[PDB]
C-alpha cells in the first residue's frame, strides 16, 4: 500500500524515462495555495515565496489573508492565503546514483 | 480558477 525508505519502486528520471528507483530519504515538506488577483491560483508554492510576512519562521498565514508573493519570474503579485498543504514527499534515487524528491506515486509501485 | 503559468 504505502511506502517506506529502503524501498524499490518506479519512477521518472529526469531523461524522461521510467526507471528502477530506491527510496533513500522521506521528507514531509510543505507548499502554499494561493488566490492571485488576476483570478487564477497556485498549491506549488514555497513558503519562502510570501514576502509580506516570513512564513518560513512563523508559519503560514491566516486563510483569506492578503499576500504578496514572488513568482517564479521572480516578480511579486498580489494574492489571497488560501491553504497550507503538507505533502509527504520522496526522495529515491536511480543506478546512475542520480537523485530527485519527488511526489505521488509519481513513484509508482 | 485557473492554474497560472504567467507572466
Amino acid at each position: 500500500q504505502s511506502i517506506t525508505a529502503g524501498q524499490k519502486v518506479i519512477s521518472k528520471h529526469k531523461n524522461g524515462r521510467f526507471y528502477q528507483c530506491e527510496v533513500v530519504r522521506l521528507t514531509t515538506e510543505t507548499f502554499y495555495e494561493v488566490n492571485f488577483d488576476d483570478g487564477s491560483f497556485s498549491d506549488n508554492l514555497y513558503p519562502e515565496d510570501i514576502v509580506s510576512q516570513d512564513c518560513l519562521q512563523f508559519g503560514p498565514p491566516a486563510e483569506g489573508e492578503v499576500v504578496q508573493v514572488r513568482w517564479t519570474d521572480g516578480q511579486v503579485y498580489g494574492a489571497k492565503f488560501v491553504a497550507s498543504h503538507p505533502i509527504q514527499m520522496y526522495q529515491v534515487e536511480f543506478e546512475d546514483g542520480s537523485q530527485l524528491v519527488v511526489k505521488r506515486d509519481d513513484v509508482y509501485t | 480558477r485557473h492554474r497560472k503559468v504567467l507572466r
